[PDB]
């Protein structure tokens, strides 16, 4: 449909517009999903605006991804989708971050993003500022190096197995 | 909604969340096009508001089911005006 | 890499490591990820815990008998080691005490010949130097110096008892306060002991097939400090923290005991035969070739028997 | 097994009925001094 | 037996109030979105099943859709029918297996075998038509594997009228019977804005009263043609929430029947040889069919690089897949929503002070999989 | 700048070293209780070279977690005894 | 260096060393997409044979792990910030050619 990607692309202009103190760009990707930038340091002001109302009262995090690619001078590249009821639509803003610094956490301002949090950094390095507990999940506890790191062997560095000289795995 | 609780003669308060807004929202500057769209709209809901005393007609014209949470739309816009300038 | 996974050239024949022997030395085997062949005279159950310790292929439960002579034909008969451990302290009816330690590790010998067999290996008591107390220590010289006389080339295990939680013996010096008491000889310096360990024993055997000058040596198999065997009670509920009563008597009565503890027909706690595994110490020559030989150091029992006696724990 | 023979030339196998053998597939037999063994079926033809 | 062979909920109770439930996911955590990225997008699917495996028809559907959008492609029509069709007698058995096992975990323990008598009559079409019990890998990205037997539809009919009076009955142990109300219907509500801040999905939603739902909202197949009362909840407590589940249950039984009648002839997989690959009977008479076929099978069909993110109304919630095709046949990055990873986030706002058997059954009132949250 | 963190990692070896008897109590851990505090102070030598700025405070980052789930019983015997590396092979 | 984040045992961040270059087209193919980018191979380790069933048992971490680059600049500064050993090699476009199809009836 060429209506959506219309409404979409003027929508999208229409935040370009509102608040271009980060926006770097708005594409829309042709099957009908909008999907603006932001700079690291900008992701809180942004999404709080994306719950606040002009239109953009895109309630509930659907998810906070995490794209990985080894080149770029930032390899990891965040991505959260988010949803608006009344008028039915979903958006997508993204960012990208270093290896080492540590970008600040979202849970404020999508709710529900709280374990998110402890997701990415347990599948990768990333730290997310002012987040009241990172912590392992979806790992063992030592375990070390994170995984999802686009390198770093699926077969892992190592393994348990139970032994009865010691009597334990 | 579960949350949601009734609130009876909206009017009122309706009328305090409107000014609310274009108080707080009275010191942009007029750069941004924030100030200009949002008092668009604003206004122009506002302005519905004066127009509509009824209700039962009132939230078919906010085009908004149930009115009683839209008021709290704009009190998330009051605390967004909060936001505003302290983003500048 | 030396692994679970790895292969290496061993393919062990243990016979009898159904007991407290030789799950370690599979073990060590099975790290390595060597291949063995541990064949069952019993039942397939008590063996399945035998199982994880190998790597898919690797373990082989063989059917056997050690009186049939091709029996122990079929599990040496690719074996290119085979390590003899069979041995029951108190005489089952069936096998008769002196063919345990007799005709098995004979037949074993000869066959390990008539297999070009690489390499054979042997275990007997350091106290088993013939002496009139005990039949074991006589018996099994006798196995000893028959497999001497029939496969030469053998090295021979001389271990004074290994240390181990598990273990026949630290256990059984523990559970003698069931009874009451502690039956002391007469006490104190009565007679002294070493024990090896089950891991540093382990480590070490496998070693001595890791060592091409572990030949026909008699390797000797020791505990680093000569425990008085009253002071090292003493360490037991000193551990155990059970109250400890020595139990002072006169030699012959605690034979009568063993006499009449030897009557039930499952498996006694004691016997007369382990009665006099009691009051004889070990000696104190190391002149043999032995553990430290290997270069293992043996790990002192102190720090060990904790985990080894908590069971016992109130 | 026998082996088939046409006087004609060309001939295609498909190891037995439609859809259930090898994928069909023509035999040439340019030279009598040999056999035109199929290529999956296996089958002989000159 | 309430913690499902999968949860670690470490607790700080005291006399016997908890004072905080602290779920530790990752117990189950086979590591699938790594596993993903090394095979190709044909080899992908089956992971899928193996997901939300209670429900494991929609989540096919939620790929199939997830790819058919990078690769500009739509499936005929009676393909689709066929995907809601199985999309709904999965959303039978999911609903089935929640209300029961809620109902085990609270000690019912009878109305459970009087449903899985059925369940494994819903499992005798998967056996049927896919040729396995479950896990029926036969969603395709191109559309639908095999065409169904002649055989069956009339099949699904005799079973499909008489199921009612099953519910029904099962109904009748349950609703009214007030030692089930009294043990659940004060717990544990959710303010309605508060779910949507937690992202709550699907019924958890519903049960707060507010409207939404996918397949109305934005539908993504003959939804369009398809007509059903989607049942909103009040209160916002288990009660609510179970009362959503059996009238679902009803609607979807109410899907059956139009599906049933109209069900038009055609074809099934995509006519796009490059994606779906040739019949039997044609690859094994003609060149082309041959080498698509054999290169659909070694290299796999490669999709334009691109990103997504499709959502359906699985039946524990929408089912979200986000991924992103590099343009090569393996699939770069393919996160996966779970709807039940959120609502057990949410658990321990929503059970707070509660006491110890209500967090078991409120546990059940969310009605999670671990499978599906450790991904 | 380093030596800020430096403090922090010392604050860190003083809550492990406290806390290790502790831990070989309530676990039942049989190794000797020095052991485990010479093994700390080890793997405390591990990093005894890192130089960047962030990366030694990430370092404490990931050295609290530990001690956070030794304290919590979470992890066990295996797991914390899997430092040890004691099965290996030489 | 991020030695001390990655959980990487040290011998692998030791010694071996990576390989990066631009892959060469397979000759078989006339086609030339894959050749291009850069990817960032590892250097090859012992694999032997299972004792059973003849499966190539394998005994490395990381044999199989390979990865994609857009300059070569960026693969081996990647490397770096890994702390990696390196064998960077030129890429190797081959040299534009003369052709004619006359010149094949030149007499
Ligand atoms: N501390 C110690 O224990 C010391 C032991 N040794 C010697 O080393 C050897 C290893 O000791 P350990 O393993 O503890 O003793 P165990 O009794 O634990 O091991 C002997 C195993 O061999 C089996 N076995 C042997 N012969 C037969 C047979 N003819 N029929 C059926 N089963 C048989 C036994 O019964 P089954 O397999 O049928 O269950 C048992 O499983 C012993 O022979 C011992 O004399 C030496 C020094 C110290």
């Amino acid at each position: 449909n060429d209506v959506v990607h219309k409404q979409l692309s003027a929508f999208g202009q229409y935040v370009a517009e509102i608040l271009p103190k980060y926006v770097q760009q708005v594409q829309v990707s042709c099957f009908n999903e909008l999907e603006i930038f932001i700079h690291p340091d900008g992701v809180i002001p942004v999404l709080t605006f994306l719950r606040d109302h002009t239109n953009a009262q895109f309630k509930s995090l659907a998810d906070l991804t995490a794209v990985d690619v080894p080149t770029r001078q930032n390899r990891f590249e965040i991505v959260y989708n988010l949803l608006s009821l009344r008028f039915n639509s979903r958006i997508r803003v993204k960012t990208y971050t270093d290896e080492l610094t540590p970008i600040e956490s979202s849970v404020t301002v999508y709710k529900a993003a709280n374990w998110y949090e402890r997701e990415i950094w347990d599948m990768f390095g990333v730290f997310f500022a002012n987040h009241p507990d990172l912590r392992r999940i979806l790992t063992d506890y030592g375990f070390e190096g994170h995984p999802f790191r686009k390198d770093f062997p699926l077969s892992g560095y190592v393994e348990l197995r139970y032994d009865d000289e010691v009597k334990r795995v | 909604l579960v949350g949601l609780a009734v609130c009876e003669t909206p009017h009122e308060r309706l009328k305090i969340l409107y000014t609310k807004i274009l108080d707080v929202l009275g010191q942009i500057p007029k750069n941004a096009a924030y100030r200009k769209y949002t008092e668009q709209i604003t206004n122009e809901k506002l302005g519905m508001v004066k127009a509509e005393p009824d209700v039962k007609k009132l939230e078919e014209q906010l085009q908004g089911g149930q009115i009683e949470e839209v008021i709290l739309q704009a009190e998330n816009e009051l605390s967004l005006a909060r936001k505003m300038l302290r983003w500048k | 890499k030396g692994g679970r996974s790895s292969v290496s050239g061993i393919v062990a024949t243990v016979f009898g490591a159904t007991g407290f022997l030789g799950r370690y030395v599979v073990n060590h085997l099975g790290r390595m990820g060597s291949q063995v062949i541990v064949p069952y005279r019993c039942e397939p159950y008590d063996t399945m815990h035998l199982r994880p310790m190998g790597d898919l292929g690797q373990i082989i439960f063989m059917e056997w008998n050690g009186k049939d002579k091709d029996s122990i034909r079929k599990v040496v008969e690719h074996s290119n080691v085979v390590i003899n451990l069979v041995g029951r302290e108190w005489e089952t009816k069936n096998f008769d005490f002196e063919d345990v330690f007799v005709k098995i590790p004979h037949a074993i010998a000869q066959v390990s010949k008539e297999a070009g067999v690489e390499k054979l290996i042997h275990i007997s008591h350091l106290n088993a130097d013939i002496k009139s107390p005990s039949r074991y220590l006589r018996s099994k010289a006798v196995g000893e110096k028959e497999v001497r006389a029939a496969f030469p080339e053998a090295t021979i295990i001389k271990p004074s008892d290994i240390f181990g939680r598990e273990d026949r013996f630290l256990n059984y010096f523990a559970s003698m306060r069931w009874f009451g008491g502690v039956p002391l000889i007469s006490l104190g310096k009565e007679t002294v002991k070493q024990p090896v360990y089950i891991v540093d024993v382990s480590k070490g055997i496998i070693n001595a097939i890791k060592d091409p000058d572990a030949k026909g040596k008699t390797f000797a198999f020791v505990g680093p400090n000569r425990y008085l065997l009253f002071d090292l009670v003493q360490y037991i509920f000193a551990v155990a923290y059970r109250p400890f009563l020595p139990y002072p008597l006169p030699h012959f009565a605690y034979r009568w005991v063993g006499r009449l503890f030897e009557v039930s027909p499952f498996e006694p706690w004691t016997t007369r035969d382990k009665v006099e595994r009691v009051h004889m110490s070990d000696m104190t020559l190391p002149h043999l070739p032995g553990l430290e030989d290997l270069g293992i150091q043996a790990t002192p029992l102190e720090l060990k028997a904790i985990e080894v006696l908590r069971r016992h724990r109130t | 097994q026998p082996v088939s023979e046409v006087g004609s030339r060309v001939i295609s196998c498909d190891g037995g009925g439609g859809a259930l053998g090898h994928p069909r597939v023509y035999i040439n037999l340019d030279k009598e001094t040999k056999t035109g063994t199929c290529g999956y079926c296996g089958l002989q033809f000159r | 037996p309430a913690a499902h062979g999968v949860l670690r909920l470490v607790m700080e109770l005291s006399g016997e109030m908890v004072r905080k439930c602290d779920p530790h996911i990752g117990l189950l955590h086979r590591g699938t979105e790594k596993l993903i990225e090394y095979k190709t997008y044909l080899q992908a699917l089956p992971y899928f099943d193996r997901l939300d495996y209670v429900s494991m028809m929609c989540n096919e559907q939620a790929y199939s859709l997830a790819v058919e959008k990078l690769l500009n492609i739509q499936p005929p029509p009676r393909a689709q029918w066929i995907r809601v069709l199985f999309g709904e007698i999965t959303r039978l058995l999911n609903h089935i297996m929640a209300v029961t096992t809620h109902a085990l975990d609270i000690g019912a323990m009878t109305p459970f075998f009087w449903m899985f008598e059925e369940r494994e009559k819903m499992f005798e079409f998967y056996e049927r038509v896919s040729g396995a019990r479950m896990h029926a890998a036969y969603i395709r990205p191109g559309g639908v594997h095999q065409d169904l037997p002649l055989g069956l539809l009339d099949d699904i009919y005799e079973f499909s009228k008489n199921f009612s009076f099953r519910i029904d009955e099962l109904e009748e142990m349950l609703t009214n019977n007030r030692i089930w109300r009294n043990r659940t219907v004060d717990i544990g509500v959710v303010t309605a804005e508060d779910a949507l801040n937690y992202g709550f999905s699907g019924v958890m939603l519903r049960g707060s009263g507010i409207q939404w739902d996918l397949r109305k909202t934005q539908p993504y197949d003959v939804y369009d043609q398809v007509e059903f009362d989607v049942p909103i909840g009040s209160r916002g407590d288990c009660y609510d929430r179970y009362l959503c589940r059996v009238e679902e249950m009803r609607q979807s039984l109410r899907i059956i029947s139009q599906c049933l009648n109209k069900m038009p002839p055609g074809e099934i997989k995509v006519d796009d040889a490059k994606v779906s690959p040739p019949k039997r009977a044609e690859m094994k008479t003609s060149m082309e069919s041959l080498i698509h076929h054999f290169k659909l099978y070694t290299e796999g069909y490669q999709v334009p690089p691109g990103a997504t993110y499709t959502a359906i109304e699985a039946p524990k919630g929408e089912f979200g897949v986000y991924l992103v095709s590099d343009g090569s046949s393996r699939p770069y990055r393919c996160k996966i929503k779970a709807p039940g990873f959120a609502h057990l986030a949410g658990l321990d706002k929503m059970s707070k002070g509660h006491m110890l058997a209500d967090v078991v059954a409120i546990i059940g009132t969310q009605d999670i999989v671990f499978g599906e949250v450790d991904r | 700048d380093m030596n800020e963190a430096k403090r922090r990692v010392r604050e860190l070896y003083r809550a492990w070293y406290r806390e290790v008897p502790n831990t070989v109590h309530l676990f039942q851990l049989d190794i000797s209780v020095k052991q485990g505090r010479d093994k700390v102070r080890e793997m405390f030598m591990k990093n005894a070279h890192v130089t960047d700025p962030r990366v030694v405070d990430l370092l404490v980052i990931k050295g609290k977690m530990e001690l956070e789930e030794t304290i919590n019983v979470w992890k066990q015997r295996t797991h914390i005894m899997r430092f040890f590396h004691e099965t290996e092979a030489p | 260096d991020i030695t001390t984040l990655t959980g990487v045992p040290e011998e692998h961040i030791k010694t071996r060393k990576v390989r990066i270059f631009v892959p060469a087209r397979n000759n078989m193919q006339s086609g030339v997409n894959n050749t291009k980018k850069w990817k960032m191979e590892f250097d090859t380790r012992e694999r032997w044979e299972n004792p059973l069933m003849g499966w190539s048992s394998t005994a490395d971490p990381l044999s199989n792990l390979v990865l994609t680059f857009s300059t070569k600049e960026d693969a081996v500064a990647f490397a770096e910030k890994n702390g990696w050993s390196f064998d960077v090699e030129e890429r190797k476009v081959p040299k534009p050619k003369s052709k004619s199809y006359g010149a094949n009836f030149s007499w």
